[PDB]
């Protein structure tokens, strides 16, 4: 039942692209999605549109240790910019 | 027998004053670095 929600609430016609690379034509793939992918859900099925908040970064540290293993991965990090901001180039 | 009394007078309330501001101080830093620590929550994951 919870799989059958999310698929309702999750696999929704505007959160979806149909995206083809190589030989293909725009028109008979702009078709294709005509006849096949046509309604897909275009409904909310509640009208409750789900969004998401933003996440806040924290310096922290964990420290899994386990001294059989041979060798010891570190990953250090700092918060991210994002998508849109563009000094990530 | 104390020529120095006013002056050490004087520099005991200084000291008082200086000393009144500096321990707080000192003991925030030290809870700082040491809260870094204090907060500390460790966990153990035997296989059984
Ligand atoms: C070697 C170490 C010896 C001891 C170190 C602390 C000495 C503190 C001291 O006596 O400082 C004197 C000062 C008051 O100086 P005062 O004579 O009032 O005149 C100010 C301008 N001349 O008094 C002060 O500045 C206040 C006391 C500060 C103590 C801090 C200790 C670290």
């Amino acid at each position: 039942t919870d799989l059958t929600d999310y698929l309702n609430r999750h696999y929704k016609a505007p959160r979806m692209v149909l995206a083809a690379a190589g030989g293909v034509e725009h028109q008979q793939l702009l078709d294709l999605a005509q006849k096949h992918l046509s309604s897909v859900s275009r409904v909310y099925e509640e009208d409750a549109v789900p969004g998401l908040t933003p996440c806040r970064f924290t310096g922290s540290e964990i420290r899994h240790r386990d001294d059989a293993l041979p060798l010891a991965h570190v990953a250090i990090a700092v918060e991210g910019p994002g998508w849109a901001n563009p000094d990530n180039v | 027998s104390e020529p120095e009394h006013d002056h050490r007078k004087r520099m005991g309330l200084k000291m008082l004053l200086m000393m009144g501001l500096l321990l707080p101080l000192t003991y925030a830093m030290k809870r700082h670095k040491w809260s870094v620590l204090k907060s500390r929550k460790l966990a153990y994951r035997p296989p059984k």
